């Protein structure tokens, strides 16, 4: 089995660590979506997945917030609830000890709370021990 | 309810005609009657409060033009007696805060009945010709230690002096308690004791007075039962039992209770 | 791309992954978009607030299923006051604020908060109640607990361990309605606070009731001493009556104690020393009726000898075996020339907790390492035969997996020695336990530990820590001190503070446990020439802001004859100088003169006083606690902007 990106590029994949996707496994092979890269390491990764136990997965998420999303956007696209894992506790362990500004900033959120707003949910997150 | 009971957190126990009012000393809080309670509520109507300058109560009720002198707690005591209708009480004081009973029966001596006296005393610093407490020169290390606590406090440091801090071994157990309570209120109340002088106002004290002292006791001596006796003016009895330390109604109730319900319940006097 | 561009199902699955309350809290406050995912993916929150204030409760976690009730101040007060007609718009209020909780935890003080909290969720499936106070009187037994069985419903586990109450409410809550003893899949009633375990009746009544039980734990009473001790009838009804077990737990009252003194039987009085009625053909026969066992805890304070055929056993007739932890089983390991046997055969286990046998040496240890080779936490407690080389050529055996270690009153095992002994899994051991015990006779980074748990006789300096190895720890970020014994016979210490400072040495340290409680000494009135509580506080908390500690758990000593644990002047004092406190929990009574120091500490949110020992302070007139004091700290604390 050989795989195509939407650029254009060609990439090979090894056979039965396909079946893993439950999309792909349930259904040449002209998935659009993943796009070189990301289909490489989505099958190195699954490939991983079939015998550094996590020491491997978490190196494995070193890459940078574009890499990261575009990884995410498409293990969606291959139904890989593993993978899928392993992706959102990245973006999850990024929204550890934060202001909400730091946040805003590391994800280029911007703003939209009212002053009132803020002071509503900071007295509704008093309720809460932490 | 009032503002009087939820400030001085009063509380009415048991039923009956009688009522006995239960009064602790200063650095203590009602909670120091935990042990006679029990015994007094299947027969008298307990009424228990805190003064105001006790550990448990709100620190910015406490004014301190008010209780820099004894007469504020009378007249607080005589407030909360009438707020609850209190009348020919049976008054339970533990030291220096029996005396402010006292001088309330001066002012009232319709809601007095009978007052129980634990070690009480009428001045607290000994003259020359008067021998019932502490040389003016022990008082003043305590009071020293009382002040480096609340400097420390007001510069945002820890207030780490203490009564076992004291060389006296004698006023490490009585001045145990007045590092109980918040540094500043703290000098205010001491000094108010310090500067406490009721022998000339003994004379006017007519209800009948229980006097329960400790034998021997290293604190308060032995003859200020008899001072108290010869100069009230009202009857009185002194008993003499054999406990010891600052608080015999509390670590030693085995003892002291008894005599206690003894003095509560008889009404010669 | 943006985040905020991503499908939301994606974004809830990174929501659902932020699990620190503080996080939450910090995301929630991004945008609309965030605040409404958080929100929406809170599954577990402990309401904090004041009963006063309860009305206006927060309705914005309508999808928390874990809510936990037990922590409101005043911490133990009764939610639900029965001589309030009121208080019944309270469960309707926590309805509608919470509809989808299936996990409750509630201070069950009084019956009428159990009959009006918990029939508000039908579809409830775990339960926890919590009492440290008196057991109020009722007319019969089992009533308290007879008002949780709803026959509208179907509760799967409850949790007793912290819920104060006779060992004879359970069998008659259980014996009233079978339904619910049959829904039952986990049933714990380990509570320490039993003034004397289950019977062996009462044992027998709970199994019988319960077939279906998954887990199962209880104090029990093994004492041959006393009528009615559990023995091999009970564990043999046990194994009849609950054969789909996977966690048996079973340990004597005492066994449960915080203090060493009162299940150590070199600590105790000629107490304990005799042997159990537990046979080794009862163990087997136990194991044998236990195909699923996978957590197996059976901590006595009675000796049994011979126990090593029924731990042979053990390995072939339960495979599924991962935790052992035995207390006074002597016999253990008595190993033959080069022949493993009795515990050391069950080579599955993962964690192994040892206490108290007389007939281990150091081939005793070794056969354990060299059978249990997946061992990757191991605990003894009180062997007075195994030195450090034992222990060290032991470490170094399962120096692949060993992470969490414990060596504790161990007579030939100080300090020095245990740390020797750990030197093979220097680099690699997380959690650590030792004693401060400096006087016994007889590379160097401990790169990934993370935790260290300290125990050290009352007046004992902790200077000699740093000397004794305990040196480079870069990654330390917690460690926990209890300190225990009876100091009125001690005098004054010569010097002037307990050491705190010494913890100095360790860059990441930022919580810490300070748990005093077990030092007995004299409240308000020492006798003569003795020196009272507020002292040995001093001693013990002088340095204590120097640290750069975040959270802080203290444990007031105690005057066990007045049964009070007040906080004093100079322990509040130096609690107050730790500016950087996040959370201070005192498990004790403060009066509201000295908890209104801690207002000085800019960044505190948490702050409680939790009596969470028993019995706990009855009323206000047992103690310097005061609602009203709780409700202005609060208003107070909450009120800096």
């Amino acid at each position: 089995i050989v795989l195509k990106s939407s650029d254009g590029e060609s990439f090979e994949v090894e056979e039965a660590v396909a079946l893993e996707s439950q999309t792909i496994a349930h259904m040449g092979v002209p998935l659009p979506n993943v796009t070189s890269k990301i289909l490489a390491k989505v099958i190195e990764y699954c490939k991983r997945h079939v015998e550094d136990l996590k020491a491997w997965d978490a190196d494995f998420m070193k890459i940078d917030q574009a890499t990261l999303f575009e990884l995410i956007l498409a293990a969606n696209y291959l139904n890989i609830k593993n993978l899928l894992d392993l992706t959102c506790q990245t973006v999850a362990d990024m929204i550890k000890g934060k202001t909400p500004e730091e946040i805003r900033t590391t994800f280029n959120i911007k703003n939209d709370f009212t002053p009132e707003e803020e002071e509503e949910v900071r007295r509704e997150n008093q309720w809460a021990f932490e | 309810m009032s503002s009087i009971g939820l400030a001085h957190n009063v509380t009415i126990l048991g039923s009956g005609e009688t009522t006995v009012v239960l009064g602790h000393g200063y650095g203590t809080d009602q909670s120091v009657w935990k042990l006679l309670v029990p015994y007094l509520v299947d027969d008298y109507k307990v009424l228990l409060y805190d003064h105001m300058g006790a550990g448990t109560t709100n620190p910015d009720y406490f004014d301190f033009d008010r209780y820099s002198s004894l007469e504020g707690y009378s007249y607080d005591l005589i407030a909360i007696l009438e707020e609850f209708q209190v009348s020919k009480c049976i008054y339970v004081g533990h030291s220096m805060s029996s005396m402010a009973a006292a001088v309330a029966s001066i002012f009232r001596p319709d809601l007095f009945h009978k007052l129980v006296m634990i070690s009480p005393t009428p001045r607290l610093i000994n003259t020359e010709e008067y021998y019932g407490g502490f040389e003016q020169k022990v008082m003043d290390e305590t009071l020293r230690s009382l002040d480096e606590n609340f400097k420390s406090l007001s510069l945002g440091t820890a207030p780490l002096l203490l009564a076992c801090d004291l060389e006296s071994a004698a006023m490490q157990e009585y001045c145990r308690t007045l590092f109980n309570m918040r540094p500043d209120i703290a000098c205010c109340i001491t000094r108010m004791i310090c500067g406490l002088d009721l022998r000339p106002y003994l004379g006017h004290v007519t209800v009948p007075c229980h006097i329960i002292q400790s034998s021997n006791d290293i604190m308060v001596p032995v003859a200020v039962g008899e001072y108290l006796r010869k100069n009230l003016g009202g009857p009185s009895v002194v008993e003499v039992m054999p406990t010891e330390g600052h608080l015999p109604h509390l670590s030693m109730p085995e003892v002291t209770i008894p005599v206690v319900l003894r003095h509560i319940r008889q009404d010669i006097t | 791309t943006a985040l905020n561009d991503l499908p939301d199902v994606i974004l809830s699955n990174i929501m659902a992954g932020v699990s620190d309350v503080r996080s939450r809290n910090s995301a929630s406050l991004v945008c609309h978009k965030w605040y409404l995912l958080e929100r929406a993916t809170r599954s577990a929150l402990t309401l904090r607030g004041n009963i006063r204030d309860l009305f206006m409760l927060p309705t914005c976690f309508q999808s928390t299923s874990h809510l936990d009730l037990s922590l409101i101040s005043p911490w133990g007060h009764p939610l639900t006051s029965a001589a309030d007609p009121d208080s019944a718009l309270i469960g309707h209020l926590l309805r509608h604020a919470f509809p989808s909780v299936t996990s409750l935890a509630i201070y069950a003080r009084d019956p009428s908060t159990i009959h009006i909290v918990v029939p508000q969720w039908p579809d409830l499936e775990r339960l926890k109640l919590v009492r440290w106070h008196q057991r109020p009187q009722t007319d019969a037994a089992g009533d308290e607990l007879k008002l949780l069985i709803s026959e509208c419903g179907t509760l799967k586990s409850l949790d007793l361990s912290s819920f104060y109450c006779w060992t004879d409410d359970v069998p008659a809550a259980l014996g009233s309605c079978p339904t619910f003893a049959a829904n039952l899949k986990s049933l714990n009633l380990l509570n320490s606070s039993f003034s004397e375990g289950f019977k062996s009746d009462e044992i027998k009544a709970i199994t019988k009731a319960c077939p279906n039980l998954r887990e199962f734990r209880a104090s029990c009473m093994f004492d041959p001493r006393y009528i009615g001790h559990a023995g091999d009838e009970a564990l043999v009804s046990i194994s009849v009556n609950c054969p789909k077990l996977e966690i048996l737990h079973l340990a004597d009252t005492n066994a449960l104690s915080s203090a060493r003194s009162d299940f150590d039987p070199d600590e105790r009085e000629g107490l304990g020393q005799e042997e159990a009625k537990i046979n080794a053909a009862t163990l087997i026969e136990v194991f044998s009726g236990l195909p699923l066992l996978e957590e197996l805890a059976l901590d006595l304070c009675n000796n049994v000898r011979d126990s090593g055929p029924a731990l042979e056993v053990l390995n072939s007739k339960c495979p599924k075996l991962k935790s052992v932890k035995l207390g006074q089983f002597h016999g253990i390991s008595l190993p033959v020339e080069s022949k493993l046997d009795g515990i050391a055969l069950c080579q599955g286990l993962e964690s192994l907790s040892i206490r108290n046998v007389d007939d281990l040496t150091d081939m005793g240890l070794i056969a354990i390492g060299r059978g249990c080779y997946r061992l990757a936490k191991f605990e003894v407690y009180g062997c007075k035969k195994i030195t450090v080389r034992g222990m060290r050529t032991m470490a170094s055996l399962l120096r692949k997996t060993l992470v969490d270690v414990k060596i504790a009153a161990c007579k030939k095992l100080g300090a020095v020695q245990s740390l020797k002994a750990l030197e093979p899994i220097q680099d690699r051991v997380e959690r650590l336990h030792i004693d401060c015990d400096w006087d016994c006779p007889d590379d160097k980074t401990w790169a990934r530990l993370r935790y260290v748990s300290l125990w050290i006789f009352v007046g004992q300096l902790l200077t000699p820590l740093v000397a004794a190895g305990l040196n480079d720890c870069p990654e330390l970020e917690e460690i926990s001190i209890k300190v225990e014994g009876d100091c009125r016979v001690l005098s004054r210490p010569t010097v002037r503070e307990f050491g705190l400072t010494t913890l100095l040495n360790y860059p990441k340290l930022s919580r810490m446990h300070l748990d005093c409680g077990d030092i007995n000494g004299y409240a308000h009135t020492a006798p003569s020439g003795q020196m009272d509580l507020s002292l040995w506080e001093r001693f013990y908390l002088i340095g204590v802001g120097h640290l750069g500690l975040t959270e802080l758990n203290y444990w007031p000593p105690q005057d066990r004859d007045v049964n009070q644990r007040s906080l004093s002047l100079p322990a509040a004092g130096l609690l107050q100088e730790c500016n950087r406190l996040r959370k201070l929990f005192i498990h004790g009574t403060a009066h509201e003169h000295f908890m209104m120091f801690f207002l000085r500490i800019e960044g505190l949110r948490d702050v409680q006083l939790r009596a969470d020992y028993y019995p706990a302070p009855e009323n206000d007139m047992s103690t310097e606690m005061r609602a009203d004091s709780c409700s202005r700290f609060e208003v107070a604390l909450n009120r800096r902007q």
